[PDB]
């Protein structure tokens, strides 16, 4: 058994991290004080799980994970809250004043100051693992600590865990829940002193969070609680090979080689199905066939884009409940004649599936209904393109007027690594363009 | 806990600083004997933003009241909620500035700013986090605008990396004391320019028009006017006062308002205003449309003749956040010639569970506009009319100052204007 | 108050329509950059699709299918008809046509002279291609493969109609464009009136060289040919005249001669792709016209022979359609506060 | 389309299908970067003190 271990930066991480290990325990039987009635090995073991919990002689499961933020009020929420026993204050590091929504405050002014604390702790739950695979980084692109401190972070881990990987799971910003106007300057700033520290990306978008919870939810406003549970549903599909038996995505090291034959286009598009209101009066399961072909629907990915129009690189089909291998090659095939799949030409046009027979767990009094069967597919589009586009043309709108750069370079940071990072997004979107158009 | 340090100073500082915690004292239950009364846990969740915690659970604002002369500040300890002020705080003189900048900022102001520093310092010490200051004054007078402006100077040589934010009342000659306000405010100006991050900029004009044909008053005091910079305040400082779903901390404020260092003074409006048909109930259109519209702007421009460049807009009370969310874009996208295409997102909206006392919902309107050149450029065609002539200037130069000096804050706004100016095309 | 941005300067028919747009006094044009549009009128090349759809509050909504390159793409439409199985490579409408590419560079160069070599054992095939006014009609194999290595570009080898339909009198050849409008809901809607760009030259079967009474381009006839306008006015008879010809000379009508096939041809090819382009669940809506390019023989069939993804109008009938796509296209998707002039074409989605 | 590789176990099951065939800084610079910024913030702020004195 090799172990996992999960950092939380920012306030967007740091909830999102509250509805996982929320999850995750429902998932494995675990509550709120750290017992887990099931576990039969008292005080350590080498299980699934074990993978994301380590265990005290006293039968408690402790989630090996970091909470990190500049700023006090998000992570005290956890420290009073339901889950406040499952976590030793070690775990839960934070600051006094936040980075105001400034990359570089939070990666330079800020970030200088307490990167050092923040390994100190990573430390300290690597020396309880055995064989430890790699981190899990959740974080936002937009907010000032999950772009500028996250880049630090990453670059530091890549000092002291060499060999080991690094996943992301990354906030895209959305003006539909965002009072930042700079956060085009952090998403960028932040993605190109990450890029070559990250091994796989998963970006969520949250324009398609908050959609989806519209119009599958009836949700009229939605709340952090109702997009991060959403997201910790997708994001469990994604970990659940890691914390269960089984054959694939077993380490991280399985999910550049089965998603990213290409390092710097590490940003596989996630889909998921189904997604229906628990207010609903009673919903007709659907079948194998209805929530694959829904994998296809652009109402379920994780960052509104027309897949269509792109080349797949690889794909992976996570199924969760009642599903047998037969019934998922029955719907691709009826999904390859009627969809246009166009692969790269130096890619195999295949794909790996992986069936977890417990279907999806759900929070009690949530947003979301219980369903027999689901399915998250992971596909490395070049359609993904289509979110840097829109991303970097904002950021070239403000740029070309220089606004708001006097907050950054009053921190410290030099004006030309803007445009040094501006450069390394266009040669992002070349390599998309080089790998997909003709 | 993200204190901040409030200061009052002058009359018109004094006076409107007073009605400023006479309004949030009551909106957060706070007697005036500094005693809770409140009945929601929301009205002390941010209550030590402004309040300083003493014995007996009493609540004792975080400010300070400076003048040079003990008139205005005595009224204020025998007004309303005088009594729940720090009796330290008081910081006063004598002589008085005489409605002179150079007595308040070189002079007189000199004499008396370091017992005042003495104090701020004593209220810094004790805060937990500061997140940074906040001034009230006029810029027309001779204290506020002045010994004012020294003050900022010195703060911000002693917290260099805190945020400077100011309440800054603009003289007009139809709300005017004296005929030296616009040598006063020009050089107010310039202090502004350069050691604030954001400035509220209140043109008294607009407080009577409001008073005179929107309220429907005749000619009214300077308290009438006060009601409306009160409640102004109270609407800016929403977001800091109460939990919003933002963050709201002084320097994420600027970060998002203030795309370029020197154009950072803010248009602020509100709704409703209504006159004494006062029961009835007001839309979430109603609000929007007359948030946005000029007659219930406190500085005097007409934003139709310049260009936002940000927008904030806070919305109070249990109203439909939906139907918020449609009518802030159907202004927006229904007027989106008078907003930067080059600044994407540039309009926020926030709501505030709490609203005005007294009110069902409410809604306070932020707007960073060159529209306010027009403003800058009223003080700098009123100073120059006299300058031209040397008029009034021996009450400046007998306090040591010189031409030279004027002539400089005069080049220094007529550049800010020209500042604002490229970027309106 | 519906606003639109214009971002294609040399567009005639959306210019009609953006000043028909405004002349409602309830559609606004913005800057050419401003995000905050309901409406785009967009480019030719590199519309940039991508950044549609993701601002609050606003349906956008735009004059082009992403994807419609593959149908109005003289290589592209080839390899869609031989690979589509909707279409098939027996489509019975469509000249026989092969991709071929310059020896300066899959290719059917091969595949060609299988076939061409069968017919010499009517062989006269043309070339063309889309980075053209260029085109060569020959019979003989090797002066079109030598024209199409003198070039770079991708070019398109199809068999030439030997026998078009001459009409008379003038024994001169001619081609017939229809407009076809779909809208978001990908309703197919043909204009009522169509246009046949006639030759004002007598078709000669014994001279391909002299391309003037076998291109019946409006720039060829207008430039080249020296009979421009003697028959009907700027080579141009519309539906009426054309109708009131074919029977009294061949005594049948334009609907069941010539329009049928053109309805089954334009159903059969915009069907095919609906998969690949349709915005029904989209986060965003397209709308676009279409210019069909047909030819008749001499035996009353229908032939394809490309599609024009951002054609003209003829100047005639400019109002009528224009107006046609504010109706249907436009205020369909944004109201403002008949007798139809188009023929829907019902189809299965 | 074929299956390969079918695990199968108590939890669950995995399989792939071939639809078909194919055709840094080290901590010494992470040190100066951030030194380096460091120094430009006091360089800023010693500037703003020089204004201030003057
Ligand atoms: N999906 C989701 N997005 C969030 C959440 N919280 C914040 N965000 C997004 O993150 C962006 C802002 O970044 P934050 O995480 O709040 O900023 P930060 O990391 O705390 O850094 P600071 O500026 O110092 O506060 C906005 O675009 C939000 O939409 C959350 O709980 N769930
Ligand atoms: N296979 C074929 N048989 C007979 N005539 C043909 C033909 N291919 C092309 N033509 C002639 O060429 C003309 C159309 O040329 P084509 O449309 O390919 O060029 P183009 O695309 O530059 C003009 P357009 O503006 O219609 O797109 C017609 O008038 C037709 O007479
Ligand atoms: N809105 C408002 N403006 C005032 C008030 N008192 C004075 N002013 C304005 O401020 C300017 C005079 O400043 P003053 O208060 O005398 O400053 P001081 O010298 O510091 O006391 C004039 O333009 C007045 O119109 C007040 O109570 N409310
Ligand atoms: C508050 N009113 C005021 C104050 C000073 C000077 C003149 C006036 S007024 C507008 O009544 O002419
Ligand atoms: C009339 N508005 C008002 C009055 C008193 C206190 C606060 C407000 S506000 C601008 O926040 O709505
Ligand atoms: C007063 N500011 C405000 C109000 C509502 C929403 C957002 C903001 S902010 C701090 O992002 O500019
Ligand atoms: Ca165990
Ligand atoms: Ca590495
Ligand atoms: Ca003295
Ligand atoms: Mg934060
Ligand atoms: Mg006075
Ligand atoms: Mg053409």
């Amino acid at each position: 058994m090799r172990e996992c271990i999960s950092i939380h930066v920012g306030q967007a991480g740091v909830q999102i991290g509250n509805a996982c290990w929320e999850l995750y325990c429902l998932e494995h039987g675990i509550q709120p004080d750290g017992q887990m009635p099931s576990d039969k090995t008292i005080g350590g073991g080498d299980d699934s799980f074990n993978t994301f919990f380590s265990e005290t002689g006293a039968g408690k499961h402790v989630p090996r994970a970091v909470f990190v933020d500049l700023e006090p009020t998000v992570i005290d929420e956890v420290r009073t809250g339901t889950y406040r026993q499952l976590f030793h204050p070690e775990q839960l590091i934070t600051g006094k004043e936040d980075a105001a929504n400034n990359y570089a405050r939070g990666h330079y002014t800020i970030g200088k100051e307490i990167i050092d604390l923040v390994l100190d702790r990573i430390r300290k739950l690597a020396d309880q693992c055995t064989g430890l695979q790699g981190f899990l980084v959740f974080h936002s692109f937009g907010g000032g600590t999950g772009s500028g401190f996250t880049s630090l972070l990453m670059e530091r881990l890549s000092v002291d865990y060499g060999k080991k990987s690094k996943l992301e799971f990354s906030i895209y910003p959305a003006p539909q829940v965002s009072t930042a106007v700079v956060e085009p300057y952090n998403s960028i700033l932040t993605t190109h002193t990450t890029l070559e520290h990250s091994d796989c990306a998963f970006m969520v978008d949250n324009e398609a969070i908050y959609d989806i919870c519209r119009r599958n939810l009836d949700i009229e406003r939605p709340t952090y609680t109702n997009l991060n549970r959403l997201i910790s549903q997708i994001v469990s599909s994604i970990t659940a090979s890691l914390r269960f038996d089984g054959a694939l995505n077993v380490d991280l090291t399985e999910f550049q080689t089965n998603l990213v034959p290409y390092p710097r286009i590490h940003f596989p598009l996630a889909t998921y199905a189904p997604v229906i209101s628990a207010e609903k009066a009673y919903h007709e399961q659907l079948s194998v066939a209805e929530i694959t072909n829904a994998c296809f629907e652009p109402a379920n990915q994780m960052v509104k884009c027309d897949p269509r129009h792109g080349k797949y690189m690889a794909c992976c089909l996570l199924y969760r409940g009642d599903v047998v291998p037969k019934d998922v090659n029955a719907a691709i095939a009826t999904i390859k004649t009627k969809r246009s799949i166009q692969f790269v030409d130096w890619c195999p046009t295949g794909f790996k599936v992986g069936i977890n027979y417990q279907p999806p767990t759900v929070v009690p009094g949530g947003d979301l209904a219980k369903v027999q069967r689901a399915v998250c597919m992971l596909s490395n589009t070049t359609a993904i393109a289509e979110a840097w586009a829109r991303l970097d043309h904002k950021f070239d709108l403000m740029y070309a007027k220089r606004a708001f750069v006097h907050w950054y370079v009053g921190e410290g940071m030099e004006e030309g690594e803007f445009s040094e990072a501006r450069e390394d997004m266009a040669a992002l979107e070349k390599d998309y363009e080089e790998v997909g158009v003709d | 806990m993200r204190e901040i340090v409030h200061i009052q100073a002058g009359q018109c500082g004094n006076q409107i600083g007073a009605k400023f915690w006479e309004v949030i004292s009551d909106e957060h239950g706070i007697d005036p004997t500094g005693s809770y009364h409140g009945d929601s846990d929301l009205q002390l969740e941010r209550i030590n933003v402004y309040y300083n915690e003493a014995t007996g659970n009493k609540y004792v604002p975080r400010a300070i009241l400076v003048d040079l002369e003990p008139g205005t500040m005595d009224s204020v300890r025998s007004g309303p909620f005088g009594q729940i002020f720090r009796p330290d705080n008081f910081v006063f003189g004598q002589s008085g500035a005489g409605n002179n900048w150079a007595k308040g900022h070189y002079t007189e102001g000199a004499e008396l700013v370091d017992s005042v520093l003495d104090v701020v310092r004593k209220e810094s010490e004790s805060c937990d986090c500061l997140q940074g200051f906040q001034l009230t004054h006029s810029l027309g007078g001779g204290t506020g605008s002045g010994m004012g402006t020294l003050l900022i100077s010195k703060i911000r040589e002693e917290y260099p990396d805190r945020i400077m934010n100011t309440f800054s009342v603009m003289p007009s000659p139809k709300v005017s004391d004296t005929v030296v306000e616009p040598y006063n405010a020009t050089l107010s100006v310039h202090q502004l320019v350069e050691n604030t991050d954001e400035t509220y900029c209140i043109d008294n004009e607009a407080l009577y028009d409001i008073c005179f044909r929107t309220l429907k008053l005749t000619t009214p005091t300077y308290g009438d006017l006060n009601h409306l910079v009160s409640a102004t305040m109270s609407g800016v400082t929403t977001c800091l006062r109460f939990p919003g779903q933002l963050n709201a901390d002084l320097r994420k404020l600027a970060v998002n308002m203030v795309p370029f260092p020197r154009l950072h003074f803010f248009m602020p409006g509100f709704a409703p205003l209504t006159s004494r048909q006062q029961y009835r109930a007001l839309t979430v259109p109603e609000l929007t449309q007359q948030m946005f519209d000029s007659k219930n702007m406190m500085a005097a421009c007409d934003p139709r003749h310049g260009r936002y460049l940000t927008v904030a807009a806070i919305f109070r009370g249990r109203m439909s956040m939906k139907e918020v969310d449609e009518q802030m874009l159907n202004v927006q996208n229904k007027n989106s010639s008078y907003f930067v295409e080059w600044i994407p997102n540039n309009v926020k909206t926030a709501v505030c569970d709490i609203p005005p006392r007294g009110l069902k919902m409410s809604a306070t309107f932020i707007g960073n506009s060159t529209a306010i050149q027009e403003l800058f450029k009223r003080i700098s065609e009123q100073f120059t009319a006299m300058f031209r002539r040397k008029a009034f200037l021996h009450w400046y130069t007998g306090e040591g100052m010189d031409e030279m000096e004027f002539t400089e804050a005069e080049s220094n706004m007529n550049d800010l204007v020209s500042e604002y100016q490229q970027y309106q095309d | 108050m519906y606003t639109f941005v214009v971002r294609d300067e040399n567009s005639s028919v959306y210019a009609e329509v953006s000043r028909l747009l405004l002349a409602t006094g309830q559609w606004k044009r913005l800057r050419k950059d401003n995000p905050r549009f309901n409406l785009m009128l967009g480019e030719r090349n590199r519309l940039p699709f991508g950044r549609l759809g993701h601002e609050p509050g606003l349906v956008q909504l735009v004059n082009y299918y992403r994807g419609a390159d593959k149908l109005c793409r003289k290589a592209s439409l080839v390899k869609l008809i031989k690979t589509s199985p909707e279409l098939s490579e027996s489509c019975t409408w469509f000249p026989e046509s092969y991709v071929i590419y310059p020896t300066n560079l899959t290719d059917e160069r091969e595949v060609f002279l299988a076939a061409y070599n069968r017919r010499r054992e009517g062989n006269v095939w043309i070339a063309k291609s889309s980075a053209g006014a260029g085109i060569l009609i020959s019979s003989e194999a090797s002066e079109l493969l030598d024209f199409i290595d003198e070039q770079g570009q991708v070019h398109v080898i199809q068999k030439y109609l030997e026998k078009p339909l001459l009409l008379e009198p003038g024994h001169r050849k001619f081609d017939i464009r229809s407009w076809v409008l779909v809208d978001h809901l990908y309703n197919i809607y043909l204009y009522r009136e169509g246009v046949l760009r006639t030759s004002s030259e007598p078709y000669n079967s014994a001279n391909f060289q002299d391309k003037t009474c076998h291109l019946t381009n409006h720039c060829i006839q207008k430039e080249y040919s020296k009979n421009y306008g003697r028959y009907e006015e700027g080579n141009e008879m519309f539906f009426e005249e054309f109708n009131q010809y074919l029977m009294d000379a061949l005594n049948t009508t334009l609907e069941n001669s010539i329009l049928l096939q053109i309805k089954h041809i334009i159903r059969s090819c915009l069907m095919c792709i609906e998969p690949a382009i349709s915005t029904k669940h989209l986060h965003y809506q397209s709308f676009q016209l279409f210019g069909f390019d047909f030819m008749v023989d001499e035996e009353l069939k229908v032939w394809l022979i490309e599609v024009n993804g951002a054609p003209a109008c003829a100047q005639k009938l400019y109002a009528e359609l224009c107006q046609g796509i504010v109706d249907v296209a436009i205020s369909s998707v944004f109201p403002l506060a008949p007798t139809s002039i188009f023929i829907k074409l019902h189809h299965h989605h | 389309m074929e299956v390969i590789e079918l695990n199968k176990c108590t939890s669950g099951q995995s399989f792939e299908v071939i639809l078909k065939p194919p055709s840094d800084p080290s901590l010494e610079e992470i040190q100066k970067k951030l030194e380096a910024a460091e120094e430009r913030r006091k360089y800023q702020e010693a500037e703003l003190l020089k204004h201030l004195a003057e």
